[PDB]
RNA sequence: GAAACUGCGAAUGGCUCAUUAAAUCAGUUAUCGUUUAUUUGAUAGUUCCCUACAUGGUAUAACUGUGGUAAUUCUAGAGCUAAUACAUGCUUAAAAUCUCAGAUGUAUUUAUUAGAUUGAUGAUUCAUAAUAACUUUUCGAAUCGCAUGGCCUUGUGCUGGCGAUGGUUCAUUCAAAUUUCUGCCCUAUCAACUUUCGAUGGUAGGAUAGUGGCCUACCAUGGUUUCAACGGGUAACGGGGAAUAAGGGUUCGAUUCCGGAGAGGGAGCCUGAGAAACGGCUACCA
RNA sequence: UCUAAGGGUCGACGAUCAACUU
């Protein structure tokens, strides 16, 4: 339609933002940037509704101007600045450091983080590829591109990203057996460990999950994003752990206080 | 095909270089493909001397979308076929079915030998023709 | 019938109304640069060529360059051609402009002269205008004063006394392409930062082919 | 302009299709370059995504390859003597892919005498090195007599603005001779 | 800090439903069939056949003064004036192999070679590298801000920050364009339709960003159809949805979201990454 | 000024010969 859109109707944006339906006509249209659009968190929702730091989208950019808000390390004073999975948002006024990471429900949950773990970050590695001059690289999730990969670095696996040098520290192999969050589908923000993948040449590339519970569930090889081996997740798991309790459950433990 | 070469121009694959300077053996270079998915090439495509730049293993085109099946209903084009794909429409208000059916232009390679009949699978490739966008990739002369 | 007379050297211009047929009819049939004369027009200006350079016509349309005809007529204008400015990148508009060769229809000509003949018109040489701004580049004032290179050239750019409030802050103009430290450690800065960037590529290089040498040693 | 579109084209039925989308730009086509012979002269187009295209008229010049010794010399068109197309761009010389054409051969014999000295068509040892084993062909020297080598043009002169090549060898150039000898 | 040049935007939005019945659209696919401003990340020691301690006006605006027209967001004539506008143009050894001292970055075009069993894919003539050449030259900052620091032949020294803007290529994102499969209401008082004038396919070319009868040349005689083609009607934009509803259904959906199309009717085109744009232009009709 | 197609005789082609119609 003669080109592309720069608006981004309330009602049109994605659900997991939680966004007030009767606000306003618009919502925070992400802008090009490294993860997506429809699996992003813009600057503005994640200061201004999820953290209620700032009451207006003025405000947000307010707090966004004076260079206090920070995402994998630089300043990123864009409004809206589409982080995403695995992002670290760190403010030096009110010094704190989140981590971008799903809850079991499907939103971006907020989860307070530690300097000496927010130092770096997590990256799927979406493709190895020779560069010109016959340089290997890596692509990870969110749009990273590492040059001299080691040469065991294959697709679906993760690699720790020093997030200071950008440099891959260690690496998780995708196999049997290893702890992988989902990032996508109906058991998007579950956590669980690789039971078996099956192929599917030319289709699409199934894995099976078994979380901490021993509930089994398929999804697409796409949306699974391995975090290490069971117990030891390279990176700090939200509140929830992804476990997916049924809503009878749920309702239990909620009523567990009174 | 009966003097493949049969055209205005000569008939090769590109950039596959017969050197008149070295003695090899065969003399005549012919490149080919696996064309993936379990598909096993065939020897007349391995061993002819056909050219078809639209041939799923000898050629420049690449079976990377659907897989269907159907049966042959006209062998009438050169080095193309219309498959009949016979299925049932649900209407769901009777609780019942419709016999239904789309014809769907194919190429296929002279590496196969098709006849009216003969149940064949077909793999989407880029548009190859106003109609075309498939490939024979197997004959089964069912 | 007016003339819009110029006179570039030195900076002059002035409006005649020549108001009888028989002394402008040395302009009709000619279209771009002829030397038609002072003693040709009229007895006023005498051994004054004047180069005949555009006018406008009844109606207000301006001439053409090169249309060669002694009608108007209307012609897809563009970005770099007379008569017509695009209100926007890529616009072009059909305009009605007059041709190039001069008849009756002008109501005003343009000329500039290029011959001083006889005496003085009072509008030509005695008043005189200055240049309104000097040169503002480093070179353009070196160029402009003769001095060459190495001369240190921020000294005597030329300046304005503002008699505004009794203190008159004189506004010199700002140089451009100045020979300045600045652009030196920018330059530094960026050959430097050539040289840095590929030293780092060419360690990670070596270190990568150490690796590859060292796991291609597992046989 | 020129529309590359299916709308019109009317469906595999034989329906004729209802219009719909006024032309769009991102389904042009343009005018042929019908490149010509001699004093070069190629044209700047504006492609989409501000890419530059070099619609080639009467070129001159052609880089010409062997592909048996890989020297890709360049040199002149002289003129075209088959196309499979249309006989048309035949008579009227127009250059275009798969066009074959006539190239000096000049360059060819001089690095041919440069590197083998084996007088083809009338640092010392590096002629012995290059052995015996030099005989070419019965069909691409007896050219070389001639000064005319039978080349295939390769490049797109209407898109890239070259007419590059390659010298007829083999199989092809005995299809070809029997093309030409036929139509000629 | 007006004005102006330059840059970016004005292709989003908002409106409407006229067209449109395999068309749009819906769900589902593909690009190993392409373009992609911007964002994000990575990436460029190789440039020369008497300036680099910085090249030109061949350049001009705003501005100054002279005007025409009744009138326009009309402009002529004359005098300056800059750039991240325009056009040119060097500094980086060392390392480095081939050719008979020179060439060896990247970009374009062609041909050949490897790309195994020395990376990837289900799969490639893929990524990538090499060779030989080729280019109406592409890029390889002649740009800007705030701080000024360290060493020192104490000078116009040598160095060195944090940035901004720009720039080649790749990847990413926002996109775009084509695209697989299946699904549209009434009508046979529409049963044959398409095919010279492209209809279906083949070869070759042209054109396109790219596939493709998209167009052309030559050739073949095909392609759709009672499982309803083709034609006609729609007071038909499609869908999400709405009304009513035991169950099944019937009817509606111009309209808050998604997709499409249009800006009086057509057509053509400039700019631009992106428009066949209409609060852009050009022409015809009313 | 060309292009294409449409033949005879003789031994998948070769040699030779010939007239117009499109
Ligand atoms: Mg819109
Ligand atoms: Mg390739
Ligand atoms: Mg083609
Ligand atoms: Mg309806
Ligand atoms: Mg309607
Ligand atoms: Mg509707
Ligand atoms: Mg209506
Ligand atoms: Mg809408
Ligand atoms: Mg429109
Ligand atoms: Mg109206
Ligand atoms: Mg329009
Ligand atoms: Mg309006
Ligand atoms: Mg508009």
């Amino acid at each position: 339609a003669r080109g592309p859109k720069k608006h981004l109707k309330r009602l049109a944006a994605p659900h997991h933002w939680l966004l007030d339906k009767l606000s306003g006509c618009y919502a925070p249209r992400p802008s090009a940037g490294p993860h997506k659009l429809r699996e992003s968190l813009p600057l503005i929702v994640f200061l201004r509704n999820r953290l209620k730091y700032a009451l207006n989208g003025r405000e947000v950019k307010a707090i966004l101007m004076q260079r206090h808000v920070k995402v994998d390390g630089k300043v990123r004073t864009d409004t809206t600045y589409p982080a995403g999975f695995m992002d670290v948002i760190t403010l030096d006024a009110t010094n704190e450091n989140f981590r971008l990471v799903y809850d079991v429900k499907g939103r971006f949950a907020v989860h307070r983080i530690t300097d000496e773990e927010a130092s770096y970050k997590l990256g799927k590695v979406k493709k190895v590829q020779l560069g010109k001059k016959g340089v290997p690289y890596v692509v990870t999730h969110d749009g990273r591109t590492i040059r001299y990969p080691d040469p065991n670095i294959k697709v679906n696996d993760t690699v720790k990203i020093d997030l200071a040098s950008g440099k891959i520290t260690d690496f998780i192999k995708f196999d049997a057996g290893k702890l992988v969050y989902v990032t996508g589908g109906r058991n998007l923000g579950r956590i669980g460990t690789i039971v078996h993948k099956e192929r599917h040449d030319g289709g699409f590339d199934l894995v099976h999950i078994k979380d901490s519970l021993d509930n089994t569930f398929v999804t697409r090889l796409n949306n699974v994003f391995v975090i290490g081996e069971q117990g030891k997740p390279y990176i700090s798991l939200p509140k929830g752990k992804g476990i997916k309790l049924s809503i009878a459950e749920e309702r239990d433990r909620r009523r567990a206080q009174q | 095909e009966l003097t493949v070469q049969s055209e205005r121009a000569f008939q090769k694959q590109p950039h596959i270089f017969n050197n008149p300077k070295v003695k090899t053996s065969k003399r005549t270079k012919r490149w080919y493909k696996n064309a993936g998915l379990g598909f096993k090439t065939p020897k007349t495509a391995i061993e002819g001397s056909y050219i078809d730049k639209k041939c799923p293993f000898t050629g420049l085109v690449s079976i990377r979308g659907k897989i269907l099946t159907g049966t042959v209903v006209s062998t009438k084009m050169h080095r193309t076929i219309v498959i009949r794909r016979a299925y049932l429409h649900y209407i769901p208000k009777y609780n019942r079915y419709e016999k239904r059916h789309k014809n769907v232009p194919v190429h296929v390679s002279p590496a196969f030998r098709v006849q009216v009949g003969d149940i064949v699978t077909v793999g989407q490739c880029r548009p190859i023709s106003k109609t075309v966008r498939f490939n024979v990739v197997k004959v089964s002369a069912a | 019938m007016k003339l819009n007379i110029s006179y570039p050297v030195n900076g002059s211009q002035k409006t005649f109304e020549i108001d009888d047929e028989h002394r402008i009819r040395v302009f009709f049939d000619k279209r771009i640069g002829q030397e038609v004369d002072g003693e040709a027009v009229g007895d006023e200006f005498k051994g004054y060529v004047f180069k005949i350079s555009g006018g406008n016509d009844k109606q207000g349309f301006p001439m053409k360059q090169g249309v060669l005809l002694p009608t108007r007529i209307k012609l897809l204008l563009t970005k770099n051609v007379s008569c017509y400015r695009p209100r926007r990148d890529g616009e072009r508009k059909r305009k009605s402009v007059r041709g190039a060769i001069v008849g009756p229809d002008l109501a005003v000509l343009a000329l500039v002269i290029v011959k001083k003949g006889e005496q003085e018109l009072e509008g030509l040489t005695d008043t005189t205008v200055p240049k309104r701004l000097g040169p503002k580049r480093a070179n353009n004032i070196r160029k402009f004063f003769g001095l060459s290179k190495e001369d240190d050239v921020r000294d005597f750019v030329i300046r304005r006394e503002v008699t505004k409030g009794e203190k008159t802050y004189t506004k010199a103009p700002k140089i451009q392409r100045l020979v300045t430290p600045q652009r030196l450690q920018r330059k530094r800065h960026q050959r430097a930062l050539k040289v840095r960037n590929a030293q780092a590529q060419r360690e990670a290089a070596a270190e990568y082919a150490q690796l590859l040498a060292k796991r291609l040693s597992e046989r | 302009g020129i529309s590359r579109d299916s709308r019109h084209k009317r469906s595999a039925t034989g329906a004729k299709r209802a219009q719909f989308r006024k032309k769009r730009k991102f389904e042009l086509g343009r005018q042929p370059a019908n490149t010509k012979i001699g004093a070069k002269r190629i044209h700047s187009v504006r492609t989409r995504g501000g890419n530059k295209k070099y619609r080639a008229l009467r070129i001159e010049t052609g880089n010409f390859s062997w592909a048996s010794e890989g020297i890709s010399k360049k040199t002149r068109i002289a003129g075209v003597v088959y196309h499979p197309s249309n006989n048309e761009l035949v008579r009227t010389n127009t250059l275009t892919k798969a066009a074959i054409v006539q190239i000096d051969a000049t360059p060819f014999r001089q690095w041919f005498e440069a590197h083998y000295g084996q007088t083809l068509g009338k640092a010392e040892r590096k002629w012995a090195a290059r052995a015996a084993s030099a005989k070419i062909e019965s069909s691409v020297e007896s050219q070389f007599s001639a000064g005319r080598l039978y080349a295939c043009i390769s490049s797109r002169p209407g898109q890239s603005g070259r007419c590059d090549g390659y010298i007829l060898e083999g199989e092809e150039l005995a299809f070809y001779l029997r093309r030409l000898t036929a139509k000629k």
